[PDB]
This record gives structure tokens, C-alpha cells and sequence, in this order.
């Protein structure tokens, strides 16, 4: 057999009133050291007192809630006895009210909220605080402390002290406390339960464009419904741009299907459609086009003449390409002329006549040229 | 030894009772003995209440004023009953709860407000019957309440809630409360329900019943439906996909939650030398996730000076200062996820 | 044909659709239209909307008993052609609009009770005029459309337990002699009109009207002469008869007042074409009521050339060059008629 | 025996539909007339149609209630026969349509009212009605027309109002009075009005008189008084408030038997009359509302005693009001310099001593109270 040796002994911490303070001690011995708590050489009895037994049985730990002072401000010794020996370590408990509280005291600036992660997954219990010295960050899951010593499951991330639990498992539910603790005292943080669900097992497939966004062609200051839809495991948001301004406010974003709509549309531009999930950014155009009137063609000039026909030549005057043409002519329209030459023939012999040239295309009907003597 | 008109006060020791229950009366009859201890105005018909009714009652232990027509009460009134155990103001047309009207009340335990037409509770208009073992504001237009108050009533173990429009509930709640034998919230708007040891011990002590709620059925309240509680009808109305089903009929793997998905955040911002910064990102999930932001090295403060915090998702420092340039980033908290993107200012 | 959760029985020769006790929290979109009568009481329905009961014509009684609503779309309560009883007891109805109840012509059964209706639109019930039932207890209401009320002859029983109604027309209840119950207990009443009715209520009649805030005069002694049961009835008024029961006070103490003018116009100079404003008022038990006469007839009420009743004031507008000679001002009262003179130039 | 004769034959009167109409028909014989009423040859059914008996029994009243058209546009003829002989009469009724009525129709300017009398009184309904031609006035008690035939005692119809004066009123006149306006256009009833009698009320009728009359008061510039005026009597009287020619109290909130005017920032002098008011007569009531100023100069001072080196000085009050202090004034004979004060004098003589040897002095007195101080008196030489 051996006297009981302590491992780690109980340390003097500066809790707050209203809150929650606990102690740890465990030691190594044969047989194994049961531990009990003690106040004024008195065992606890206090129904705010609570001793939770540690999973190797090797140590307990004292849990007080709430905190309040000066009832609780006293000194508490740890008494690990067995058949061989018996040893105990004294520490101090202050307990200071709320209008005590330093300048500088921890502060919990975000507290650990109620996740849930299924099985064999990353779990990421999140924690911050402030102060004067900055407080380190300690973990309490089902009122006993973690284990984040060294890198074997579990480990406390790099300065954001956070709790990332790589394959998670069934004894991983239960209560997950925040506590920060520095030279000032020591403040707990909001309780937050973890629950662990079984493989859900959906299947992930990136976003996809079911029904693309199609090509416009619309007259100046004409409204239009232009429509995308997207398909896909998680379904994407969709949304719409004009390259670098958006149109919705982001709060109110549709799923799977997305209709733009537009109006007044002045000026040729470009209309981009982004859906997007969490596997990704997709991306599509669509075409709106203006179709304007045509512009009155070139000035007819008479390259021919006879007796009884004048032949006419003239310009498109138009960058876009035109269907057809209509001749004016009186001492009547000629309409359904598809090239940019006409002759115009049935007139009188010695007789001045007057031409005109009009273009039209798919809008309608522009404007007539000026005229030509001959 | 003085009792109104029509009214049946008998004398017993050590106390005086005047029974007035059902009597036609109008108003507070004038001449009731200050001395009395248990006082029954119920089933009449008292449109307001003076402060001179009610003034020298010391002794008074019990005051009844159920199913009346009473619509408005004098601040201060209740006043001078240091010794009133039991309030019923069951059954009549009280809009408002003013911090006046139970000023003075520690010794009351029963406090019973069912069948109204309450709309605001007023702040710290409960922060003096933090004392009381039973709380009814059941069969109401509430929505919200002085929660505050409520958590500092450890003697607490009956509160009815059995039709209102409430909209949420904090979870900081029933954490002190350890009395607590019975909670009703039935017929109300609540979305969510925190998860407490309280509701572990409802399983087949604690009776609770929240059917009748627009429950929104994702991995929060997988936690219930672990519980193997018996169906009371319950029904979910969100996601869409559960909308309708019962809660019990619905499989543990189908209550599930979505992680956050950042939509829109600015990809650079040139606002030094000191001119108005507004930042933007923006993510969506289920349930909605919570947005904080980190410094080069640190998160800044909530709703105070130097820094615009939490919803809209948008980082407001008023009047920048010259040399703010770093390395910023946004994240979105969630119980299933942590979506995280970048933002460099100069 | 029938929702989920709901028990529809097909029997000859109405379809039922039993929905009661199911924690709906709205309207069930598939009920078959040919349905006839629907349970959907006890649930926790919010609102409703017309893709809910819009093509039930075969619908003979709806129940929407003991729910949340607080809002009905407009015309919703349409095409219910055949529909003869309504159940929207406890729900958290507000306003009545006229859009509601409109074009329903064979409801019989009309039941509001436990509710918070505040106001109620006139010609709101100018459709079920042929009724048979009318519950609107335990409201905040204070007045309702008595004109359509009289348009229902086949009416038997008006419920209005609990109320604040101020007060009630005279006229009312004058073809309606189908009716057989009528209760306006917990109001606000001041006065009774006197009805035959009333008179049947001696010991096929039974009528209550207990807590309310009476006020013994003259004017209510028909029915301290009507020698009915005690139903713990309370005066309010005159404070001489405050506090003491209805039926406790004998015949001889119900007493009213004769008027008395307290002031008048002395003389009036109005040339110049100015507003002649005079002013007469008197008091009594009850409010008096004055008028005032030409030196031979009465004027017109409420229209041109004349303004008259309240505030006891005589303005002719723009007054014209010749209205002078003698005019006099009267207070009509159950007990007296006094009266006094004034002359304009 | 006799054959009947028609002491009263039925009129063609045209009514408007939703109102009512009725017919009277009564005749005389041996044995007595037995009135049947008749349409098309066949006595009434309908429940809407009801016949009244007389007091007499020799005749009956047709009571049609509501009027409806054109389901009652029709001719009736009533029978009145007996056993010695048989005899009728005919006569239509004209029933118009809402969308009928003509311009200048009967209407009810003024329907009666529900009154109550006690025995022996004199009862008023009263009425009025307005049309082209003026119509005429009729009373329908429990759906039987009233007798006014001639000055008799007890129901006179008035003329110069078509009131029904009721003088020495019975528990007969218990009943439903109706009113009804009728000429050339048609006819048209007024609203029911129930008239109860009750025993007579042995109260001692007592003119007002004051109880507490207006106590007068003494106010300091811009202060307040509670002024009171009780009057008693039976019936109790009004009590308001008058300052000659403007009211106080608005016409609708008037005290009984008890008036108290509260008053504010009293910046005048001035009466306020306080006047209570029953049905017996008026009474008036003065309060005497006076404010307090500054002292008027006191009496001239004489000197009483007179030194080389000191001079006495005494002199009256020369206030109703009681004085505070003095303050006497002197200077040089023919000193053209601001005068010299002496404060702090309780009393209505002082004593100025250190003067100059053959010297005259001049002396004034000043009043001073709790307002403030007045002007000064009439000096003194010496
Ligand atoms: C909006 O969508 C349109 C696609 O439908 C794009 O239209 C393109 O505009 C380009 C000019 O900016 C043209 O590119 C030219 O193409 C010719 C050969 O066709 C080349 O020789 C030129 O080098 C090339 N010039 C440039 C500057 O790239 C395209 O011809 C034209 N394509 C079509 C189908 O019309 C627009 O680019 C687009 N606008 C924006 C802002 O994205
Ligand atoms: C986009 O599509 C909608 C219908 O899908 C069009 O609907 C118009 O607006 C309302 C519907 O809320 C209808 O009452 C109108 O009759 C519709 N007008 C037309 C011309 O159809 C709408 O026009 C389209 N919007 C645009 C900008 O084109
Ligand atoms: C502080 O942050 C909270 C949001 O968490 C804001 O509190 C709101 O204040 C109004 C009253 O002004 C309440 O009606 C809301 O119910 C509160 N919202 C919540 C979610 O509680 C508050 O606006 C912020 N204050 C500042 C200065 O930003
Ligand atoms: C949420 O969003 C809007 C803008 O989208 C905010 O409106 C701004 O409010 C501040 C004052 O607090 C103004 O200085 C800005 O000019 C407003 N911005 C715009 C574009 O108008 C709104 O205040 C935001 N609310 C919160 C709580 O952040
Ligand atoms: C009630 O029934 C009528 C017909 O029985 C429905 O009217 C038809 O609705 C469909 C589209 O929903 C149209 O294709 C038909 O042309 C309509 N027919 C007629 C005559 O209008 C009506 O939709 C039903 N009511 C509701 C709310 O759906
Ligand atoms: C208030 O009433 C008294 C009593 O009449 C008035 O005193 C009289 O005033 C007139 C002149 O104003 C004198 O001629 C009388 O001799 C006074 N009579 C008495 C008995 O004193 C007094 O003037 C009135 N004051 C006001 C403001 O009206
Ligand atoms: C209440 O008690 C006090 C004694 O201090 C007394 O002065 C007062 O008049 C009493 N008020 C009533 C309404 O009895
Ligand atoms: C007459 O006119 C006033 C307002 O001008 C109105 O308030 C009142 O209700 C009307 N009274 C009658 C009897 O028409
Ligand atoms: C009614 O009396 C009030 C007095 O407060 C007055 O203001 C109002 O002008 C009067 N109404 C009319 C129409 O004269
Ligand atoms: C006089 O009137 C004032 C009004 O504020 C009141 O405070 C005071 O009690 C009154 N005094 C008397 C004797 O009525």
C-alpha cells in the first residue's frame, strides 16, 4: 500500500455573488483515496453545496450555486483519506458582492449557446472574455472540469478559446459551462446543453440552374419578368445583380426560384443571376436588349432615269441591319422593297417627281428621308 | 363588529370575515370594518375601486373580487393590506398592471389574474409579491412579461399561462425556481422552448402542457421530443414540410436544424481619414444565425459607444478614427453551424 | 375527402365533418365542400381566409367554438347560402364589419359570446334579419345597430349577459312578438322603455336585469308596479335611493322632477345680418327636454334656417332683416312642463 | 224597438305603410247595436287586424297595426244591426308607399312623451305636427278616441299646441295615449306614450332660503378664498354664483342645496352675488369681497412737546386697518435735500432728538401695514 500523494490541489479563486464556483482535488494511492470536503473541519450539509464524484473515483469535485456574500466567505479544506494515510490542503474562498466588483473583473463578452451535432461530427462550443490582466478560458461539462492538457478528441483552440469536439459520441451530451478566470477573480458564463443525434446521412449536391435565365429583347421603357430557378441538395438562395449593385435587401431571399422584376427600361445593360448554397457560388446572364426605332435613311439620290422610270439609291442609315424599305413618291408609298435599291417605274414622260425613302423593322416604322427633285 | 348593508359578516376568533359574495353591488360598500381579515365581494358587479375602500385593512388576509366588472383600480389602493395572503381579480376587464396597484404586497402568496383583458405589465410592478407561491394570468391579451421579477421568486411553484398571444421566453428562467411543481402555456404564440432540468422530471412530479403553439419543429427542440411525454396534441407549424403533423407522430432524425450561409458581405471599403464606415454581412439559416465580429485581434462591445452590434449585421463605428485598417471578420452563430467570411478595410 | 386528423361520418343524408379537439392551428384545406355540418371547436385557429369555407353551399351549421381568432378576411362567410347555425363563441373578435355576416339570409343561429367586440358596423345585420337567436354576451360593447335588430320579427332570444351598453331605444321590440328570453344583466343601463313584454313577465317571458346602475325615478316605475321576483337588482341614482335594492323601495319614493330654466337671453340687438344666438337651459330629473315655438308653431330640427335641442340654443344662421316677435322656451318632463319668454330686435 | 241609426260613420283616411290606422264606427237602438266590420263581405282574420269594443258597447273600433301596402289598399264597410233592423256603411283606405308620400304630408314635429301624474293633477301630453294644410290633432287612449268635445272639466284639448290637459287626473287615465295628425294628404300617428297615476305626495312645499348666507372676506392682493353659500328648502334649489353680469359655473354642472366658490389671483375689488334658484322663486345673496391696500397718510403730526435739542411727535392712525409701523420724515426748514427716515416705530409717538439750536425742522409721518407703505402725511413746522 502507499500514503495518498495529491496530483493537483485546490487553488484560491475570487467568485462573485449570484453566480457559480467550483473546486477541484483528486490524488493517487492504494487504495484509492475517498475524498471529503470539509468547512471549519465540518462536512458540507448546505443544500446549495453539491460534491460531484470524479469518473476515476479518484477525486470529487465541490460545486457551489449560487454564490452569495459574505454567507459563503470562508475557508474550505480537501481531506483525501484511505486505509494507509490521511493528508489535507486548505484553500481560500472570497466571494465579492456585485457593487464590489473591480475595474478590470472578467467579463463574459459571448457565452456558449445550445448546439447540436450529430455523430462522428465536429462540435464547436464558443467562448470569450475581457479584462484586466486578459483571463484564460476553462471548460466545466456536467459540473466536471475538461481535459485539455496536451493534443490526444477534445482540444482547447489557440489564441478564442473554443471547445472542439472532433468525433463526438453518445457521453459527449450533457451540460457545457464557459468559465474565465485571472488574477482578479473568476466568472462563470451561461449554461448550454449538447445533444448528440444520430447520421442523418442528405445528400450534398452543389447548385445547378433548372430553368436558366432566358434572353430579352423589350422597347424602350417596357417592363419585364425575367425568371431563374435553380435546383439542388441544399437548395441555393437566388439572387439578382446588375454586376456590381444588387436589387434585393438580402432579408427576404427565395429559395430554389427567383423572378426579377423589371421596369421602365431605358438602356441596354446586363442582368446577372447568382444562386448560392453552402456548396458554392453559381452564376448566369441575362440579355436585355433595347430595340429602338429606325433612323431615316440616306438622302435617295437618282443614279437612274428614263422616260417613264427613276431608279433610286440610298443609304440604310442605320447601324442595325434593316428589313425593308418604303419609297414615297407623288407628281403614294411603294411598300415591300428588301433591298436598298428600287426603280420606280408607270411615270409620265418630261416630269419632275419628288422621292422619299422610309425604313422600317421589327419595332415598326421610322421617320421618311429627305426628299430628292429629279 | 360593524358590517355594511346586505352584507353577512360573521365573527369567529380570532377573526373577522365579512362575506359579501353576490349581493348586487354596485360599488365597495362604504362602512366595512378596517379590522377585518377575509373579505368575499365576488360574483358583484364593482366597477372601480378607491383608495379610501380599502385604506386601514392591516388585518386583511384574503380579499375576493372574482367575476366583476372591474375596469380600472387607483394607484395605491392595495396599499396598507401588509397582511394579504390571497388576491383574486378573476374574471373582470383589467387592461393594465401598473407598478401602483400591488405596491406594498410582500405577505402575498395567491395572486390570481385569469380571465382578463390584460395587455402591458408594466416593469418592477411585480418586484414586492416576490414572495408568492402561485400566479395566474391565465386567459389573457399578454405577450410579454417582467421576467426579471419572475426569476427572483424562488417560492414559486404554480404559474398558468393557459391562453395568451405570447411571443418568446428567456432561458436564463426556472433556474432558481426549484419549487416549481406545475407550468402551464398552452394556446400561446411561442416559436421555441429552453431546455431546463425542470422539464427532464416530466417524464413518465413537474406537469407541463404547451399544445396549441406554432411550434417551429427544428434541432432545438429535439430535447423534447427525446422526452417520452404523453401526446396532448401538440402540433408544429414549421419548416413547411412538418407544418400540420403532430409533434409525437414526427421522427427524432426529421427535427432538423440548418447551418448559416453568409449571403452578401462588402468586399472592400475605403472610408479612412476618419469618415462614416458602414460595413455590411448578412447570413440566413435555421434558426437565424447570430452575427459577431472580431478586430484584428478581439470582438468590440454591444449597443454602446465605439461600436453598432447584432442585428442587420452591420458594423456602424460612427465617426472612424484615422487608423482603424486591420484585418476584420464575420461569423454566424448556430446550434448546427459556423459560416465565417472576410472583410479588409483601408 | 376528409383532412388528417379529422373524423368525417357519412351519414344519410348529411355529410359531417368532425374536427373538434384536433390543436388545428388553421382552417383545414381539403373539407370536403359538400359537407353539412362542421365541428371545428376547440383548436386554436388564428384567423381565416376565404379558400377556408368558400364553396360550402351544403354547410346547415359551422362551430368555431372556443378558439384564437382575431381576424376574418372580408366575405369569407360567403356562399354559406344554406348555412343556419353559427358557433364563434370565445374567440378574440374585435370589430364586426358589414363585409361579414353579408349574404347570409338562412342563419338562424347567430352566437358571439365570450368575446372583446368593441364596435359593431351599422347594416352588419341587415342579411340575418331572420334569425331565430342572437348571443353577444360577455363583450365590450356599449351600442349596437337597433335599426336591424327591428327588422327581425322571428327573433326569441337576445343574449346580453354581460355588457357595457349605455342605453336602449323605445321603439324596439314592437314586432318582435316571437320573443321569449331576453337578457341584459351586467350593463350599464340607465332607463327602461316600457313594452308589453315586460308586462308578460308577471307571475312565457323571462327577463333579467340585475347589476345595473338604475336610476330610480319616476320613469322606471312601471317596473317597480310590475311585481316581479327579486333578482338582487341595485339603484344608483338619486343618492337618496343609492345602495338600497330596486324591490326594497316602495312605489311612492320612484319620484322625478319638474324643469327650471336657469338662464335666458334678458334682450337681443342683432342688426347687420350677425349670427342671433340665445340661450335657454333647464334641469331636472330627468334631463328635461327643450324646445322652442314661432309666435304660433315649432321649427325644423337639424336643417336649414334653424339649429335646435341640445345646448338649449336657437342660431338662424345668417339671421334675415325681419324675424322679430315672440318666442318662447320650453322643458318637456314626465312630471312637469315650465316655461318662460324671450323677445329679439 | 228601433231601427239603429249612425250616431258616427268612419272616414276615408289615407295612412302611410309601416304606420297604423284605425276606424271608428258606433251607432244607438233597441236592441243595441252589435258592430261587425266587414271586407269584401267578409269579416276580418288576419292577426294584424284587431276590433276594440266600447266602453259603451255601441260601438267598435278597427285597429290596423302596421300598415302594409298595397296588401290593406281596400274598401270596408262596417255593419252595425240588431234585431229589429240592419244597416252599413262603406269607406276606403289609401295606404302609401314610402316612395309615395307627397310634399306637405302630416309629421310628428313632437311626439308624447312618457309622464307620469298623481292623483288629482293635471296631466299634459303633448304633441305637434307641421303640413300643407295644417293638420289637425287627435288622441287615440287604448286604441280608443278620446272625447273632447266640449269644455267639460276633466280632458280639455288646448287652443290658443293641440295638448291633452288632463285636469284632476283618476286610475282610468292609466293607458296607452297615442297622438295623430291628419288633413287633406292623408293621416299619420305618433310614437305611444304610457301615462301612469300615482297617490298623491304629502310633501311641504317650501320656497329657497339660506342656510349659510356669504360670509364676507378680506384677501391680500392676488391670494384665494374659499367663499360659501348653503340654501335649503323643499324643492332644493340651484345654487350658482354671479358677478353682476358674467356667470362662473357652466350651466351644466350645478350644485344642489350647497354652493362653494373657490377664487384665484384676486387682483380687484369687487361684490360677487350668490343666487339660489327652486321652482318656488329666486333669491339673491351678496358677499362682500374686498382687498387690502396701502395705508392712507396718517393724521398731521403735532408737536406736543417741544425742547432745545428734541421734539415729540404724535398723531392719529388715519386707517381703518390696523397699522404695522411708522415712519417719520425730517429735514431743515428750507432744506431742498431728500428727506430723512426714521424706521421702527411700534408706536404713534417718537421722540427726535439731536437738532440744531435755533433751528425749525419739518416732520412728516408715513403708515406703514402688512402690504406695504402709503403716502406721506402733511408736515409740521417749528
Ligand atoms: C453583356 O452581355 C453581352 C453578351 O450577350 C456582351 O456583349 C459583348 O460585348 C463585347 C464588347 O464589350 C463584345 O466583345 C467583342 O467581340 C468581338 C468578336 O465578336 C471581338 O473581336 C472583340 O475583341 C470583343 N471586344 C471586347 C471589348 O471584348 C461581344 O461581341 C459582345 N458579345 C455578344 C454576344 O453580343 C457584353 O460584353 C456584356 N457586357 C458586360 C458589361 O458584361
Ligand atoms: C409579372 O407577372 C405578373 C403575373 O405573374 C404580372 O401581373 C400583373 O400584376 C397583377 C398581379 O399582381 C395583375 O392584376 C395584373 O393584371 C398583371 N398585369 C399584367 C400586364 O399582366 C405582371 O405584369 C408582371 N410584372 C411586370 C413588371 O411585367
Ligand atoms: C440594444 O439592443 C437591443 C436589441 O437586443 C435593443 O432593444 C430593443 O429596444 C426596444 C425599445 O426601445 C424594444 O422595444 C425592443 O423589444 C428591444 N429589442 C430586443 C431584441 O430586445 C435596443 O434597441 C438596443 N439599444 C441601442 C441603443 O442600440
Ligand atoms: C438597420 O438597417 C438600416 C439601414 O439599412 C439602418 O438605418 C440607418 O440608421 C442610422 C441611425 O442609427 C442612420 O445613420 C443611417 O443613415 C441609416 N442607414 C440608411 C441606409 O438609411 C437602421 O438604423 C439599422 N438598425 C439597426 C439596429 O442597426
Ligand atoms: C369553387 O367552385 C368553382 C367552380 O365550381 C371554382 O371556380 C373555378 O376555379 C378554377 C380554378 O381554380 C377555374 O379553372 C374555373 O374556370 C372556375 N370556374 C368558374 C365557374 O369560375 C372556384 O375556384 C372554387 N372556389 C375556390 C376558392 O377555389
Ligand atoms: C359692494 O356692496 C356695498 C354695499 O352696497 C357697496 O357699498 C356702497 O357703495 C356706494 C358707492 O359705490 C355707496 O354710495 C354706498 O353708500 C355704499 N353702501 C354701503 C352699505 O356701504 C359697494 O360699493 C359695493 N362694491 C362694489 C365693487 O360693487
Ligand atoms: C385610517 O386610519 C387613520 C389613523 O391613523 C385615520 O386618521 C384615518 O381617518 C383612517 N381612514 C379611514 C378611511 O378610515
Ligand atoms: C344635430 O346636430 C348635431 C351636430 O350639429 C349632432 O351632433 C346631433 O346628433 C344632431 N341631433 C339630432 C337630433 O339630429
Ligand atoms: C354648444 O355649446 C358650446 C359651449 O361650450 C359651444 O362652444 C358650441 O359652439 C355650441 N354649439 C353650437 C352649434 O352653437
Ligand atoms: C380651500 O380651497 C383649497 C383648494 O385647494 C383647499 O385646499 C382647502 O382645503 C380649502 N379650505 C377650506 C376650509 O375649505
Amino acid at each position: 500500500e502507499t500514503p495518498p500523494r495529491f496530483t493537483r490541489t485546490p487553488v484560491d479563486q475570487t467568485g462573485v455573488s449570484g453566480g457559480v464556483a467550483s473546486f477541484i482535488c483528486q490524488a493517487t494511492g492504494d487504495p484509492r483515496p475517498k475524498i471529503v470536503w470539509n468547512k471549519k473541519g465540518k462536512k458540507v450539509s448546505n443544500q446549495r453545496f453539491e460534491v460531484i464524484e470524479f469518473d476515476d473515483g479518484s477525486g470529487s469535485v465541490l460545486r457551489i450555486q449560487p454564490l452569495r456574500t459574505p454567507r459563503d466567505e470562508a475557508i474550505y479544506e480537501c481531506v483525501a483519506s484511505n486505509n494507509v494515510g490521511e493528508i489535507s490542503v486548505s484553500t481560500r474562498l472570497t466571494v465579492l458582492r456585485e457593487d464590489q466588483i473591480p475595474r478590470g473583473f472578467p467579463t463574459i463578452d459571448m457565452g456558449p449557446q445550445l448546439k447540436v451535432v450529430e455523430r462522428t461530427r465536429t462540435a464547436t462550443m464558443l467562448c470569450a472574455a475581457s479584462g484586466n490582466p486578459d483571463p484564460e478560458i476553462t471548460w466545466f461539462k456536467d459540473f466536471l472540469p475538461v481535459d485539455t492538457s496536451n493534443n490526444n478528441r477534445i482540444k482547447q483552440l489557440r489564441s478564442r478559446g473554443a471547445l472542439q469536439i472532433e468525433q463526438s459520441e453518445e457521453s459527449d451530451q450533457g451540460k457545457y459551462e464557459c468559465v474565465a478566470t485571472n488574477s482578479a477573480g473568476t466568472r462563470y458564463s451561461a449554461p448550454a446543453n449538447l445533444y448528440v443525434r444520430e447520421l442523418r446521412e442528405v445528400r450534398r449536391v452543389p447548385p445547378r440552374f433548372s430553368i436558366p435565365p432566358t434572353n430579352h429583347e423589350i422597347m424602350p421603357g417596357g417592363s419585364v419578368n425575367i425568371t431563374c430557378v435553380a435546383v439542388g441538395s441544399p437548395m441555393p438562395y437566388v439572387k439578382w445583380m446588375l454586376g456590381a449593385e444588387d436589387l434585393t435587401p438580402e432579408d427576404d431571399m427565395p429559395i430554389g426560384r427567383n423572378v426579377l422584376e423589371l421596369n421602365d427600361v431605358r438602356q441596354s445593360a446586363n442582368y446577372t443571376c447568382v444562386a448560392m448554397s453552402t456548396l458554392g457560388v453559381i452564376e448566369a446572364i441575362a440579355q436585355i436588349t433595347v430595340k429602338a426605332l429606325p433612323k431615316p435613311p440616306g438622302t435617295p439620290v437618282v443614279t437612274e432615269s428614263t422616260a417613264t422610270s427613276i431608279t433610286l439609291t440610298w443609304d440604310s442609315g442605320n447601324p442595325e441591319p434593316v428589313s425593308y424599305y418604303i419609297i414615297q413618291h407623288k407628281p403614294k408609298e411603294i411598300d415591300g422593297i428588301a433591298t436598298t435599291r428600287y426603280s420606280v417605274a408607270g411615270l409620265s414622260p418630261y416630269s419632275d417627281y419628288e422621292f422619299r425613302v422610309v425604313a422600317v423593322n421589327n419595332i415598326g416604322r421610322g421617320p421618311a428621308s429627305e426628299p430628292v427633285l429629279t | 363588529q360593524i358590517c355594511p348593508k346586505r352584507c353577512v359578516c360573521q365573527i369567529l376568533s380570532p377573526n373577522l370575515a365579512t362575506l359579501c359574495a353576490k349581493k348586487g353591488l354596485l360599488f365597495v360598500p362604504p362602512n366595512i370594518d378596517r379590522r377585518t381579515v377575509e373579505l368575499r365581494l365576488a360574483d358583484n358587479f364593482v366597477t372601480n375601486i378607491k383608495r379610501k375602500d380599502f385604506a386601514n385593512m392591516t388585518s386583511l388576509v384574503d380579499l375576493t373580487l372574482s367575476r366583476n366588472t372591474i375596469s380600472f383600480i387607483t394607484p395605491h389602493a392595495f396599499a396598507d393590506l401588509r397582511n394579504l395572503r390571497a388576491l383574486h381579480l378573476n374574471s373582470n376587464r383589467l387592461t393594465k398592471i401598473t407598478n401602483d396597484m400591488f405596491s406594498g404586497l410582500s405577505n402575498l402568496h395567491h395572486l390570481i389574474l385569469n380571465n382578463n383583458q390584460l395587455t402591458l405589465i408594466s416593469s418592477t410592478a411585480f418586484d414586492d409579491v416576490f414572495a408568492l407561491e402561485e400566479l395566474d394570468l391565465s386567459y389573457n391579451n399578454l405577450e410579454t412579461i417582467p421576467w426579471d421579477a419572475v426569476e427572483k421568486m424562488v417560492s414559486l411553484h404554480t404559474l398558468s399561462l393557459d391562453h395568451n398571444m405570447i411571443d418568446n421566453i428567456p432561458k436564463g428562467t426556472f433556474s432558481h425556481l426549484h419549487k416549481m411543481t406545475r407550468l402551464d402555456v398552452t394556446s400561446n404564440k411561442l416559436q421555441k422552448l429552453p431546455p431546463d432540468p425542470l422539464f427532464q422530471r416530466a417524464q413518465v412530479t413537474f406537469a407541463l402542457s404547451f399544445g396549441g403553439n406554432p411550434l417551429h419543429c427544428n434541432c432545438e427542440l429535439l430535447w423534447l421530443r427525446r422526452l417520452s411525454r404523453e401526446d396532448d396534441l401538440e402540433t408544429c407549424a414549421s419548416p413547411p414540410l412538418l407544418t400540420g403533423r403532430y409533434f409525437w407522430s414526427i421522427p427524432e432524425e426529421e427535427f432538423l436544424c440548418e447551418p448559416p450561409l453568409i449571403t452578401r458581405h462588402t468586399h472592400e471599403m475605403r472610408v479612412l481619414e476618419g469618415q462614416r464606415a458602414t460595413l455590411r454581412c448578412k447570413a440566413r439559416g435555421d434558426p437565424e444565425p447570430a452575427i459577431h465580429w472580431i478586430s484584428p485581434e478581439g470582438k468590440l462591445i454591444s449597443n454602446a459607444t465605439r461600436s453598432l452590434v447584432y442585428d442587420n449585421g452591420t458594423l456602424d463605428i460612427l465617426i472612424t478614427t484615422v487608423k482603424d485598417t486591420g484585418a476584420f471578420t464575420c461569423i454566424a452563430s448556430n446550434p448546427a453551424g459556423e459560416a465565417t467570411q472576410i472583410v479588409d478595410l483601408h
